[PDB]
Parts: structure tokens; C-alpha cells; sequence
RNA sequence: AAGCUGAGGCGAAGGCGUCUACCUAGAGGGUUUCUGUCGAUCAAGGGCGAGAGUAGGAGUAUCCAACAGGAUUAGAGACCCUGGUAGUUCCUACCUUAAACGAUGCCGACAGGAGUUUGUCAUUUGUUAAUGGCAGAAUCUUUGGAGAAAUCAUAGUUCUUGGGCU
């Protein structure tokens, strides 16, 4: 009782498109993808609708590899492009080994401003 | 004019056991065993990174990070209008015309060659250019002009790849502080996430 | 050809070497060519318990036995201490466990 | 032991020279001083430093990147002008290129050299 | 290669390495060709560019990172870089 | 509609942007399509089946046999190309061969004794070696005719030495191999630094990033 | 002569493991000692040479070719089991062979990284350690070249063919 590749590959490409519609339970989405794609027989489609479930109470949890469905997409753009206020590089003291110190000697930029040691 | 050790030797000096290659750029091996990169190279190398990249198209231009410290990737693409590879590379990338997403540059810019030797020696079967952020730990071959670097700790990464950025800008123009920090080129964990998603509700 | 570059032999420099015995062929084989150091308790681990009632003296610590363990190439195949394993991974010279 | 020191020497440039050096340490002689210098002279070579140590010698070679094999040949073979032209077509690749180096009564020259000046004598080896 | 009574004579000429001086012949793809911008003074682009060259060998050991910096130091397009210090 | 262009260079012949095949091997860039090639050299180049052979898999059911086919393509104008392939069919084989011997492609030449006009011998002895096999290919004066097997004379024909020696070693009945090792000598005639390509000339503008707005906007 | 005992050391190879005193040899290191080419490799010729074997003494615990029983098997002159003399140990003469194997002759040069490790010295108070030097011993590798391939820092520098001997 293992789900094929054909009725995995589907049911990722029904939630894909419309992750608008469907819910938790079964015999909702059942006669939702009916409406949604074409299909011959009447097994096909509960086990398609068996999966979509399946994938839905997974969702409900952190973000499942290999699908993408719109929602999480415009989610992941605001979540991404802001970035808070100050640099949070400036110590701003900045403490440095003794080494490192020798080697900012070295380069020729002692007396930067920023501490030294311990 | 111009001084970012403050921004470069917040974060980074760190390493472990050194290669041939990366023995010029780096500084004193330091007691416990770490070695201390040299911030006064790091710097000139990518003042050099810069007019490499400024190559005729920047969308020809291929910036390609499998390591997951991949956040920094995305936005050098997007400032750049360089294009880039999420998740694993694909192999029969710059051969292998029938894949989907077959692209040749005319140059590519790595995370680190260490972790990924299969862009890199990919390079060598279509006379692509490579230019690599690699720490000391580091096999060097194939690679042109080193920006010696950390690796390994989150920060280290964000700070070259905003700093590369930067330095481009102020070339080709449209770039005389602009507003971007370099608190968006991080590797963010979800635990680091967490966080963001409280901020956003915070807002409203 | 050459199976090994070491030819089973981890003797460098040196003509000849010490003969020791396989436990149970008892068969004489070079020192240099299947030793295991060999730490078992003495009474055992479901019988532990049932003696520490009736010890004289509290507590008490239930010794150990030791073995240097010496076999040899058939004697260690049949008893599964070695196996065979693919040419690529022969040249693995770390045991099993693996570490941080 | 070293049983030749031109023929050893002109071994070393050619490792050299394959892997693609810069420069190269040789124990100097006045042979192998001359058969740089009439390499010098046709520009298969940079220019070189033969340095003193109250010794036998060191040199230090400059490296142009021009060069494919230095041969030192031996035994040291006699070669008489009506017999040299077979010793051109067996030792050199190809006609056009590349000379033989043999030390003439005058002094150490090429082939090319050594029939202008009508002087054969024993060979050193080749280049090219 | 010339004809001798007058002319040039084959059809193309290998490119040479910059850092070894060999021939980079037809099939080794891993050749490369740069492009490197050269810059006025204060970091403006003046629209002319050097073009460094390096043959597959070179790529193959680990080198061509050190005559870039060899290279580009004898142009003047860096400081530094080239020439110490470790420690 | 015939061909469509697939790749950046398929995409430069189609539009005739590039002329000549000199300039894409001073480049050194992939030939990735046959469809260049037929283009390029449109006219005098062909194909010449060198030899099949039969090849033979065991298996649980007794012997799936294969046929195993060289073609070598070559204008008589100092161009070369050899190919290999298998497969169950023999018309599969040979027109799989023919094919590779277009994505792999220029062969060096020059005077025996002097500059006369138009050269017509291997600038210098070369030896190309696959496997056992070694291939020599050696100067020759003017008007010898080409001498080797029947086998090398057909390949070298086509690059067209006028005249040539040759030296074969080791077990050249293995035609596959002394057929590449021919191919191959004639490689390394470019490999082979002259005093002739001494100097520096200006290096040639890659046809990419000089044609990079054609090809976009 | 257990354990310590290892891809550790020494010896020309064969080979060499408790501790103590005794006579003896030498490799490596250091050396602003001395000599000044005295050297490399080798037909003959000379010695050393595992284990078995031989001759004559001295031993004889263990294990044990042969042999004797007992099993098993169709048979079992064998494998397994119980006993067993020659040998196994020492001394004096011999024999001169082994997968005596790195199945890789000896001397000399050069060509790439990486970290192990044995000896010893050098500059440092990282002094049973750090970095570097010569001399060993192995190893790894996305390096080059070679090879029929397996593979090999030598089996590389070889139709781009010649350092010297057997």
C-alpha cells in the first residue's frame, strides 16, 4: 500500500495551483480534484485526494521539500527583504587576540580605535 | 580612506591547518593551531574581484554555495543581476545541453572549492574563468584569483559577498552609505527565523 | 597482481618476525600479519545480580578478565572478526566506530 | 658518482623547462659555461649568473620558456664535416630547427657555425 | 611559419600562456581568457580592458592564483599583494 | 525548417556572425553540434567508414552482439576529424560515428628542405601513442608519396600531407588504437613550440563577449 | 623469554626482544680537525648465508617426518584422536639451497604538495614542546608523467630515443 509515482506527482502539481481551496478532510478534497484535473477512474482520485490529506497535516508544520504553493512564496519575499535597524558589526570596541594585533601592526594600521587583548 | 578592518576583523581571522597554495596569504600561525588571515590582502583581492565581474553582461555572469553559510549567493545575484543555483549543483551543467537549466557564463564566483569540486572542475571543460572564497583549509587548483576568507562560522561569508557587491557598484555607476547593510547578507538557521516571523506581526 | 601494497604483512624494514598462535586452529602465523585486546567480565551480567546478594563484602567491584587475542586469516573469516570487503573500500584502514 | 657533469646538467634545465620554471640551480664547469652561451646566442635561453663558492662552481639560470629538450650525448663521438650530416638528420626532429652543439678546434659551436668556419671535431650534444 | 620568397603561410596561431610560455592548442578546454578592467585614478572604468591568458597546465597544478598576482602587479592594476609578508 | 541552433555557438553560426573555423580553435571552445561543422566546412568534407567490428556481451541468454564502427571525416585542406561508437544496429553505428567525428576537429604543416611555395609535410617528427600503438610521423622531401599502412594512408589522405614517412610500434592489428594514434600524432603538431611562434601578438577578442548584444539586446 | 611489541629500531643479507658485568663493530648527527681524488661497478677468486639434511660427542622437557593403534569412508597409505623414535637444544666439522620476494641489480642528478614518525643538532622558555636543518622509515593526494592494464615520487625525466658499470 505504497502511493506510485504518478499519484505523487500529481497530487504535489494539484497543491502547487490551488492550495486556494482544499482543507484537513478527506472527503472534501476527494470531489475537489475531480473539478481540478481530469481523471478516468474513481481509485485514482482517492488516492490522489489520499495524499493531498496526507501532504495538508505535514503542512501544518514546517515547509515540505520539493513543493511550493503560492501563499509561502509571497510569505517568503517580505520574510526575506527586510533587515533590522544598525549595522550589529560595531562592538564597538572590537576585541582582538595579541597576534592579531601584531598582524594589524604589521599591515600599518595600529592606533585604529579598537581594543586590544583581553 | 577607506577602513574596514573594523567591519572585516569583527567577525573573522579564524582557520585550521593551512595548504601550499594559501601560504602567501596568510599571516602568523597563532598558538592552539588556528592561523590568522591577512586582512591587508583579503581587501586588495577584491578591489581586483570587482573588475573581473565586470564582465559585458551581468546576467552572462554566473555566481554559482552548497555549503548552507547560500543566503549571501542569492543576493549578489539580485543586486548584480548575476544568476545563480539554489539547492545541488547538477553536473553536465556548463556541458550537457539537454538539461533545462543549461548555462554557460563567462565567468563564476564560488562560495568555496573545498566543499565543491564538481562546479569547479566543470569549469575546465568549458574555459570558464573561477574566482573562489576560500579559507586556508583549501585545495587550490583550478582556480584563479583567491579572496582568502572563513568559511566555516555564518558571518564570515555575508561580509565579502556585500563588500564584493559594493565594490562593483561604485564601478559600472548608479552607486556613489547606501542603505543595504550587511545584516542582509547572513545565513539566517530558522531558529534565527523564528525570530523574523515574530517581527513582521510586530509591525502591524 | 599485487591484491595489497602491504601483501597482508605490516612489517616495514625488517626481515624477520615473532610467530604466535590463531586460539583455535592453533596454527603458527607471523606477529606482523589479527590481534585483538579483549575485555569481558568475569561472572557475567544477568548472574551479577544474583551473586551480589550473597557477597561477603558490601558493594564490591566484580572483576575482569583480559586476553590478547591472536588469530590468523582463516580462523578470523569463519568466526566474522574480519570479512572480505569491495576494492575501493580495502584501502579503509580505520575501524568501525567514528567519533566528533 | 659523477660520471659527466654536460650531460647531467643539461638534464636538469630540461626538467626545468617541461615543467615551466622561472629559474635553475646546476656544479658549473667551463664546458657547460660555453654550451649556455652558444644557446644564448640563437635566444633559446634568458641569461645566467655563474657564481663563485672557492668551489666547483654553481650556476644560475634565467629561464625564457623557449625550450624543448637539451640532450647531452655520450661517448663524446668524433665528426668530420662530410660525415656530420647524417648526425643532423638522427639527432634533430626536423630539418628547419634546432642545432648541434660539438666542439670544434676554434672552440665550442653549432653545426651551423662549424661548416662556415670548416672545423669538425667531437660533439657535445644538441637543442631544440 | 613563412613561404620565404614573400608571404605568411597556416591558419591560425596559438595563443601563449602567460605564466608558462607553451602553446594553447585547439582542444584544451580548460584555456581561460580573462578580461580585467583597468581604472583611472580615484576608480573611474576607462572603457579598455587587459586580457590575461592561461593554459590548461597552469589551472591544473594550483598556480595560475600566483601569476595573477604576478601579472597584475607588472600591469599596475594592484598594490601590494604580490612580493611578502609571511609574519 | 531545418536545424534549430541549440547552445551560445550554433546560435553565432546560424546568424553568420563568426566566419571561418580558425577562429573558433584559437579560442579553444567546445564543438557541442555536428550542425557547426556541416556549416563551416560546407562543401568538401567527408565521410569515410575506416572499419566496423563485432563486439560481444555475455549474458544469462547467450551473446548480445554489438557492432562497434570508426568513420573519419576530412577536408583535403588541412582538417581532421575521428570518431567512435557502438551500437546493436549497424546503420545506428555509422551514423552515430560520423557524427562524432564532427564535434571533434587543424592540422599543422610545413617545408621539408626549402620554403619553395606551400607546404605540404609535418613541420617535425611527432608520435601520438594509444594504448600499445605508437604512431610516427616523420619530415619527407617533396614528391615521395605518403607511405604507412592502409589504414594510417586513408586518415592521412584526408589531412592532406602530401608527402610522409612513418615509423608504427607495437601490435597494430588493434585498428581502433592506430587509427587514434595517427589522430593522435597529428594533434601534437601543435603542441610542439618552434622558433616560428616566438613573439607576442595581440590576443584576438573572444567571439562571445564580442558579440554579447546580438545574442541578448 | 608472555604482556610492553607498533606498517617501531638495528644488521651486508640470512636475521636480532627478561636482567647484569664483560670484549667487539658501526650507521646517522655535529666539526673554521687531517689527507687531497685515494673513487664507481665487477669474469675469476674469497667469505657470511633461514629451515631441512649429514658426521662425531653432550643432552633429551615439550612438540613431533616415519611407525603403531582408534575413528570416519565404498577404500583412507590422509584430514580428526591416543601414543611415539630420528629431529627440535648445546659443541666440532660439513652441505650452500628457499615465494633467500620490494618476485623491482649498484653508484650519480634533477623533477610536488600534505601531514605522520625514529635519531641528532640549530634558533627560541610553545623546552618529553614549536618551527627549521641533514639521515632514516612508512603514508596520503582533486598533482604531473609513465604503463598493456593492475598500478608507480619511482616502474617519472625514453621514436623529444645516449650519466657510468654488471
Amino acid at each position: 500500500r505504497i502511493r506510485t509515482k504518478t499519484t505523487k506527482r500529481a497530487a504535489r502539481l494539484v497543491i502547487e495551483r490551488f492550495y486556494g481551496q482544499l482543507s484537513f478532510d478527506f472527503q472534501d478534497n476527494k470531489r475537489v480534484c475531480d473539478a481540478v484535473a481530469d481523471i478516468p477512474s474513481k481509485r485514482m482520485r482517492n488516492k490522489i485526494a489520499g495524499y493531498v490529506t496526507h501532504l495538508m497535516r505535514r503542512l501544518e508544520r514546517g515547509p515540505v521539500r520539493g513543493i511550493s504553493f503560492k501563499l509561502q512564496e509571497q510569505e517568503r519575499e517580505k520574510r526575506d527583504n527586510w533587515m533590522p535597524t544598525t549595522s550589529k558589526l560595531n562592538v564597538p570596541k572590537i576585541l582582538v587576540d595579541p597576534e592579531t594585533k601584531e598582524m594589524l601592526a604589521a599591515i600599518g594600521l595600529g592606533e585604529m580605535e579598537g581594543v586590544e587583548v583581553f | 580612506a577607506v577602513i574596514k578592518m573594523m567591519l572585516a576583523a569583527k567577525v573573522y581571522l579564524g582557520s585550521t591547518n593551512l595548504s601550499f597554495g594559501m601560504k602567501p596569504y596568510v599571516f602568523t600561525c597563532r598558538k592552539d593551531g588556528t592561523h590568522v588571515i591577512n586582512l591587508a590582502m583579503t581587501y586588495e583581492k577584491i578591489k581586483l574581484a570587482a573588475r573581473m565581474i565586470y564582465a559585458v553582461e551581468e546576467p552572462k555572469d554566473v555566481l554559482a554555495s552548497t555549503k548552507s553559510f547560500t543566503r549571501a549567493v542569492h543576493k549578489f545575484a539580485e543586486f548584480l543581476g548575476a544568476n545563480y543555483v539554489e539547492q545541488r549543483f547538477t553536473p553536465g551543467l556548463f556541458t550537457n545541453y539537454s538539461i533545462k537549466n543549461f548555462c554557460e557564463p563567462r565567468l563564476m564566483i564560488v562560495c568555496d572549492p573545498n566543499t565543491d569540486s564538481q562546479a569547479v572542475h566543470e569549469a575546465a571543460y568549458a574555459n570558464i574563468p573561477c574566482i573562489a572564497l576560500c579559507d586556508t583549509d583549501a585545495h587550490l587548483d583550478y582556480v584563479d584569483c583567491v579572496i582568502p576568507c572563513n568559511t566555516k562560522n555564518k558571518n564570515s561569508m555575508g561580509l565579502v559577498m556585500w563588500l564584493l557587491t559594493r565594490e562593483v557598484l561604485r564601478l559600472r555607476g548608479a552607486l556613489t552609505e547606501w542603505s543595504v547593510l550587511p545584516d542582509l547578507f547572513f545565513y539566517r538557521d530558522a531558529a534565527d527565523e523564528a525570530k523574523i516571523a515574530e517581527a513582521l506581526e510586530a509591525e502591524g | 597482481p599485487v591484491k595489497r601494497r602491504n601483501h597482508g604483512r605490516s612489517k616495514m624494514n625488517r626481515g624477520h618476525t615473532r610467530t604466535v598462535n590463531c586460539m583455535n586452529c592453533g596454527r603458527q602465523v607471523p606477529k606482523d600479519k589479527i590481534t585483538r585486546f579483549a575485555i569481558k567480565n568475569m561472572v557475567d551480567a544477568s548472574s551479577a545480580k544474583d551473586v551480589s546478594d550473597a557477597c561477603i563484602y558490601q558493594g564490591y567491584e566484580l572483576p575482569k578478565t583480559y586476553q590478547k587475542q591472536y588469530y590468523c586469516v582463516s580462523c578470523a573469516v569463519h568466526r566474522h572478526v574480519v570479512r572480505p570487503r569491495n576494492v575501493n573500500v580495502r584501502r579503509n584502514r580505520v575501524p568501525l566506530f567514528l567519533k566528533l | 658518482v659523477r660520471t659527466s657533469v654536460l650531460a647531467d646538467a643539461l638534464k636538469a634545465i630540461t626538467n626545468a623547462e617541461r615543467r615551466g620554471m622561472r629559474q635553475v640551480l646546476i656544479p658549473s664547469s667551463k664546458v657547460i659555461i660555453a654550451f649556455l652561451k652558444v644557446m644564448a646566442s640563437r635566444n633559446y635561453i634568458g641569461d645566467f649568473e655563474v657564481i663563485d663558492d672557492h668551489r666547483s662552481g654553481k650556476i644560475v639560470i634565467n629561464l625564457l620558456g623557449r625550450l624543448n629538450k637539451c640532450v647531452a650525448i655520450c661517448p663524446r663521438f668524433d665528426v668530420g664535416l662530410g660525415d656530420l650530416e647524417m648526425w643532423q638528420a638522427k639527432l634533430l626532429p626536423s630539418r628547419q630547427f634546432g642545432y648541434v652543439v660539438l666542439s670544434t678546434d676554434k672552440g665550442i659551436m653549432d653545426h651551423e657555425e662549424a661548416r662556415k668556419h670548416n672545423a669538425g671535431g667531437k660533439i657535445l650534444g644538441m637543442f631544440f | 611559419m613563412q613561404n620565404d620568397a614573400g608571404e605568411i603561410v597556416d591558419m591560425l596561431i596559438p595563443r601563449k600562456c602567460m605564466a608558462t610560455d607553451r602553446l594553447i592548442p585547439p582542444h584544451d578546454h580548460a584555456s581561460v581568457q580573462i578580461q580585467i578592467a583597468k581604472v583611472n585614478d580615484d576608480g573611474l572604468p576607462t572603457g579598455e580592458f587587459e586580457t590575461v591568458v592561461f593554459s590548461g597546465y597552469v589551472r591544473a597544478l594550483g598556480e595560475s592564483d600566483y601569476a595573477l598576482n604576478r601579472i597584475a602587479t607588472e600591469k599596475g592594476l594592484l598594490t601590494g599583494v604580490y612580493r611578502n609578508e609571511a609574519h | 525548417g531545418g536545424w534549430q541552433p541549440r547552445t551560445k555557438l550554433g546560435r553565432l553560426v546560424k546568424s553568420g556572425k563568426i566566419k571561418s573555423i580558425e577562429e573558433i580553435f584559437y579560442h579553444a571552445i567546445p564543438i557541442k553540434e555536428a550542425e557547426i561543422v556541416e556549416h563551416l566546412l560546407g562543401e568538401d568534407l567527408k565521410d569515410e567508414i575506416m572499419k566496423i567490428m563485432p563486439v560481444q556481451k555475455q549474458t544469462r541468454a547467450g551473446q548480445r552482439t554489438r557492432f562497434k564502427a570508426i568513420a573519419a571525416v576530412g577536408d583535403g585542406k588541412g582538417h581532421i576529424g575521428l570518431g567512435i561508437k557502438t551500437a546493436a544496429e549497424v546503420a545506428n553505428a555509422i551514423k552515430g560515428a560520423t557524427i562524432y567525428a564532427k564535434l571533434s576537429i587543424p592540422v599543422r604543416r610545413g617545408y621539408w628542405g626549402n620554403k619553395i611555395g606551400l607546404p605540404h609535410t609535418v613541420p617535425n617528427t611527432v608520435t601520438g601513442k594509444c594504448g600499445s600503438i605508437r604512431m610516427r610521423l616523420i619530415p619527407a622531401p617533396r614528391g615521395s608519396g605518403i607511405v604507412a599502412g592502409t589504414a594510417a594512408k586513408k586518415l592521412l589522405t584526408m589531412a592532406g600531407f602530401e608527402d610522409l614517412f612513418t615509423s608504427s610500434l607495437g601490435h597494430t592489428k588493434t585498428t581502433f588504437n592506430f587509427l587514434v594514434a595517427t589522430y593522435k600524432a597529428m594533434e601534437e603538431t601543435f603542441k610542439f613550440l618552434t622558433p616560428d611562434q616566438w613573439e607576442d601578438r595581440a590576443f584576438e577578442e573572444h567571439p562571445f563577449v564580442k558579440n554579447s548584444d546580438w545574442l541578448h539586446g
